[PDB]
RNA sequence: UAGUUGGGCACUCUAGCGAGACUGCCGGUGACAAACCGGAGGAAGGUGGGGAUGACGUCAAAUCAUCAUGCCCCUUAUGACCUGGGCUACACACGUGCUACAAUGGGAAGUACAACGAGUCGCUAGACCGCGAGGUCAUGCAAAUCUCUUAAAGCUUCUCUCAGUUCGGAUUGCAGGCUGCAACUCGCCUGCAUGAAGCCGGAAUCGCUAGUAAUCGCGGAUCAGCACGCCGCGGUGAAUACGUUC
């Protein structure tokens, strides 16, 4: 807004995983403030991914959001008579919206019938640096580079 | 064709289902509340003048 | 198959039923519990002898051409009468009482822009 | 006995609550209250302009104060007395 | 639509006009202003001119006919397209 | 010995009482797993055991009612933080510094005249 | 932009409503009655500085207190005229009418008063300038903390119609508290009705 | 069996009287000010949230059809009564909404939690008949007592398995229920049957900064009957605000 900075209001950790991350993505694929098929999908998913993998599923989703959080990004500047974009480094919190952002919307357009199913199976290959979430995240670098001419903007 | 029209609407109805409530100050047949019998534009003017017993601008 | 119609294999009995003609979900509800039939079982796997017990209760029932051509005759007949239906249904207009200065575009069908 | 006060402000049917209270207590019977009843609420939203302008409305509301008294071993003296104890007109006064 | 129980609708004024018209060797038409009522078998074989809203339109009754308001066979509005 | 609290949150009301016991939950003679089946928000019910170290200590009866279920979770959590501060007056800086202790005050905003809801307003189109 | 009614807007605040009774079944057939009840003592009343109408309901009886500036007018001699007036009120509302009257002292802080001695004069052809300046005149030495007032329509018989106002002290509509008397009367003239607003802000409460 | 009964008002609740929040106090900045930043306490901190409240004026804005009113026009007619019809038309264009296009779903069964409000020939319990809409008897309540009113999303199981389908529910046929003198023009609702377009929507455009958007029901005014509209209530409940170039 015009003022300034606005606060940011708090999440409390998921209750069995002990994370706040795992709540922000609860909140994500929440629809219609349908908390409880939020949560219940969120869970089954976290349990396909340790059934696919003997790993933990936070520390593969944690690994998944290393994988699809962009580091730079483009602004759109208007400057005189063009308009073009312009790199910018991503702040931390802007870094867990878009990964969580991409990581939902891509699952949501994945081919395998239940949500949970499409949204495990997008979390491991995340966390195996391959699909659509860490292409658009590779998109989104390569835009930046191009624009690098922009730096100093 | 106001006066004819408040003249037969006081007068009974041939059928019940013609039987119409109209603003009994102004004679309007729209907007006629049951519980005052009048139009919401006499009820707003009278209920400003406070003729209207317990009826007072709503505020919450 | 049953009444004509080769229904649909998977599918369970009962929305196997209903893609016959004349028949919906409360109608084949109804013929599987004459018949004894269960809902859940597929029609691949029910048995000829089942299959035939399905057969007369369909019989039994109106459905497929004897069902259209009884509809039909009602609707030539509106037409017939000159009733204002049928000349709804003439014009292909709605019947039932709807408004046509908007909408109206399942009986009247494609918009036409002029 | 069982007595029910209702008026449109509840500062005079406090009053009048007062004065049955009171002139029971006197009397010698014994009263119950008053207790507050759940006071009812009736909304009217009326567009504001005469013709047309839809969007902007008035609301007016009309609110019925209740109050509820007990009399308990009532004398000779106290139903008469209940009877003569007459309240302003803006309250309306129910027995038993 | 119409209760059971209530039975067919017509209006007292068309039904006693049919029906003093029933011992008629050639039937006369009968002029209505009333759209409401219900065609019967007595009604089949008469001509009715029925109101249309300006002027009484004949139609003639027959079994085929029966079971339908009278209003329904003349037609309010005209509609010849643009 | 019981200790009382009184919780609010929405519409709902919560009477808590204490009494020490193994941790179980009883909210209108039934159990918080019945009555609400969100693991969540009985986390979120169980939160000032937790800051106040008295995990399983006490057992929970309460009598709730008004909201729904999440609303009625809140109502509950904020009966059992003043229950504790019955119990011990030192657990309100824990219990303060947690936030247990307010009472969350946001309730359901009116819906406004001319407006399809308390702030969505009708959609418009300049001509 | 438009204001909300000056008494509307305190009714329940700080102003109490006039029609004072309570009825739950009869509370429509009530209130037409009180209505024609204003009716018929305003028209009969009309020279007599009638102002203010408090009705009283008591079972079957009505109350009915009368604020004017002439009460001898309004009673007539030995009471002959408020007798008259209870008989033709009874015979109009159907029930036992009693009327009390009420002295208007200081009619100089009436609304109403004022803004009809102003539609008199108007109606007299006197410059509405004149009749809006002596009245607040009048009104601040009654003591008044403000007055103002607002005469609209097609003064002196302009074919364009306007309002033209004055005012003195204060006049804080927006202050609730205020106790704010405000009344709307129209003249009756050769080229059609105008429009006179009094608002007259006493001591507050 | 039941908050039932007795018993008690303690608790909640109700509703009057009050208390409370005042940058009041603490620290820092500030021109010894205003004030700004932070802290303590507290249910609440800087207007706590929301509502009511709308300055002088602006658009010869809107309304002569709420009402009233200057002037003009009609006066066996532009006045008045009645029946029927129309305002509901339908090659088309636009606005506002509802329902969808499905699996964060459809269906079946079980189980839990509200609030605002309405009620006398009105709300109607309970029972019986009906697949249902409803019908019959019949009960309580002018109501914190009785009823509308066990709310829906929700949660737990089962089923469907990506299909223009067990999605969708338009249109249409038949058969009914009410209300009403009367349901054709032209009501709402029920059952069976049918099963339309629709696979997330070009240019463009709209609302919203938190109990908000989104989504879920519930009540009410008008009202014999009839709302996807309006008014109001509660349930669940997010995302984002770098910043002021545009
Ligand atoms: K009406
Ligand atoms: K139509
Ligand atoms: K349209
Ligand atoms: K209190
Ligand atoms: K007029
Ligand atoms: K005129
Ligand atoms: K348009
Ligand atoms: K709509
Ligand atoms: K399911
Ligand atoms: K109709
Ligand atoms: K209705
Ligand atoms: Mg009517
Ligand atoms: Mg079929
Ligand atoms: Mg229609
Ligand atoms: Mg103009
Ligand atoms: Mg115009
Ligand atoms: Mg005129
Ligand atoms: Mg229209
Ligand atoms: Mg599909
Ligand atoms: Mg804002
Ligand atoms: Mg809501
Ligand atoms: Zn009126």
């Amino acid at each position: 807004p015009r003022k300034g900075p606005v606060a940011k209001r708090d999440v409390l950790p998921d209750p069995i995983y002990n994370s706040k991350l795992v709540t922000r993505l609860i909140n994500r694929v929440m629809v219609d403030g349908k908390r409880g098929i939020a949560a219940n999908i969120i869970y089954n998913s976290f349990d396909i991914i340790k059934e696919s993998t003997g790993n933990d599923p936070l520390e593969v989703f944690e690994q998944a959001m290393k994988n699809v959080m962009p580091v730079l990004e483009v602004k759109a500047r208007r400057v005189g008579g063009s308009n073009y974009q312009v790199p910018v480094e991503v702040r931390p919190e802007r870094r867990t919206t878009l990964g969580l952002r991409w990581v939902v919307n891509y699952a949501r357009l994945r081919g395998e019938h239940t949500m949970e199913e499409r949204l495990a199976k997008e979390i491991m290959d995340a966390a195996n640096n391959t699909g659509a979430s860490v292409k658009k995240r590779e998109d989104t670098h390569k835009m930046a580079d191009a624009n690098r001419a922009f730096a100093h903007y | 064709a106001k006066k004819s029209m408040i003249a037969k609407n006081k007068r009974p109805a041939k059928h019940s289902t013609q039987a119409y409530t109209r603003c009994e100050r102004c004679g309007r047949p729209h907007s006629v509340y049951r519980k005052f019998h009048l139009c919401r534009i006499c009820f707003r003017e009278l209920a400003y003048k406070g003729q209207i017993p317990g009826v007072k601008k709503a505020s919450w | 198959r049953i009444a004509g119609v080769d229904i649909p294999r998977d599918k369970r009995v009962v929305v196997s039923l209903t893609y016959i003609y004349g028949i919906g979900n409360t109608t084949a509800k109804k013929v599987l519990a004459n018949v004894g039939v269960s809902e859940d079982v597929r029609v691949r796997d029910l048995t000829n002898e089942q299959t035939d017990a399905i057969r007369a209760e369909i019989d039994k029932l109106k459905v497929e051409g004897d069902l259209r051509r009884e509809v039909n005759l009602n609707i030539k007949r509106l037409m017939e009468i000159g009733s204002y239906r049928g000349i709804r249904h003439r014009r292909g207009l709605p019947t039932r009482g709807q408004n046509t200065k908007n909408n109206a575009r399942t009986r009247k069908g494609p918009t036409k822009t002029v | 006995i069982r007595i029910r006060l209702k008026a449109y402000e509840h500062r005079i049917l406090d009053q009048s609550a007062d004065k049955i209270v009171e002139t029971a207590k006197r009397t010698g019977a014994d009263v119950s209250g008053p207790i507050p009843l759940p006071t009812e609420r009736s909304l009217y939203t009326v567009i504001r302009a005469t013709h047309k302008y839809k969007d902007s409305r008035e609301q007016f509301e009309m609110r019925t104060h209740k109050r509820l008294i007990d009399i308990v071993n009532p004398t000779p003296k106290t139903v008469d007395a209940l009877m003569k104890l007459d309240l302003p007109s803006g309250v309306n006064i129910e027995i038993k | 639509g119409r209760s059971l129980k209530k039975g067919p609708f017509v209006d007292d004024h068309l039904m006693k006009k049919v029906e003093a018209q029933q011992g008629a060797e050639k039937k006369k038409v009968i002029k209505t202003w009333s759209r409401r009522s219900t065609i019967f078998p007595s009604f089949v074989g008469f001509t009715i001119a029925v109101y249309d809203g300006r002027k009484h339109v004949p139609v003639y009754i027959q079994e085929d006919m029966v079971g339908h308001k009278l209003g329904e066979f003349a037609p309010t509005r005209t509609y010849r397209g643009h | 010995v019981q200790y009382s609290g009184t919780g609010r949150r929405k519409n709902a009301v919560a009477r808590v009482r204490l009494v020490p016991g193994t941790g179980k939950i009883t909210v209108n003679k039934k159990d918080v797993e019945e009555y609400i089946p969100h693991a969540d928000l009985r986390e979120v019910i169980n939160q000032p055991f937790g800051v106040t170290e008295t995990k399983g200590a006490y057992d929970v009866i309460v009598n709730v009612n008004g909201g729904g279920y999440a609303g009625q979770s809140g109502a509950i959590r904020h009966g059992i933080a003043r229950a504790l501060l019955q119990v011990d007056p030192d657990f309100r800086s824990a219990l303060k510094r947690a936030g247990l202790l307010t009472r969350d005050a946001r309730m359901v905003e009116r819906k406004k005249p001319g407006l399809k809801k308390a702030r969505k307003a009708s959609q418009f189109s300049k001509r | 932009g438009q204001k909300v009614h000056p008494i509307g807007m305190r009714v329940g605040i700080i102003r109490d409503w006039d029609a004072k009774w309570y009825a739950e079944k009869e509370y429509a057939e009530f209130l037409h009655e009180d209505l024609r009840i204003r009716k018929f003592i305003a028209t009969k009343l009309a020279d007599a500085a009638v102002s203010t109408i408090e009705i009283e309901r008591a079972a079957n009886r009505v109350n009915i207190s009368i604020h004017t500036a002439k009460p001898g007018m309004v009673i007539g001699k030995g009471g002959s005229e408020v007798e008259n007036l209870r008989k033709e009120l009874n015979k109009l509302t159907g029930k036992r009418v009693h009327i009390n009257i009420v002295e208007i002292k200081k009619p100089d802080l009436d609304a109403k008063l004022v803004g009809e001695g102003i539609a008199r004069q108007l109606e007299n052809r006197v410059a509405f300038r004149r009749a809006q300046k002596q009245a607040i005149q009048r009104a601040m030495r009654a003591g008044a903390k403000g007055i103002k007032t607002q005469v609209s329509g097609r003064l002196n018989g302009a074919d364009i119609a306007r309002s033209e106002g004055y005012s003195e002290g204060t006049v804080p509509l927006h202050t609730l508290r205020a106790d704010i008397d405000y009344a709307w009367e129209e003249a009756d003239t050769t080229y059609g009705k105008l429009g006179v607003k009094v608002w007259i802000y006493r001591g507050e409460i």
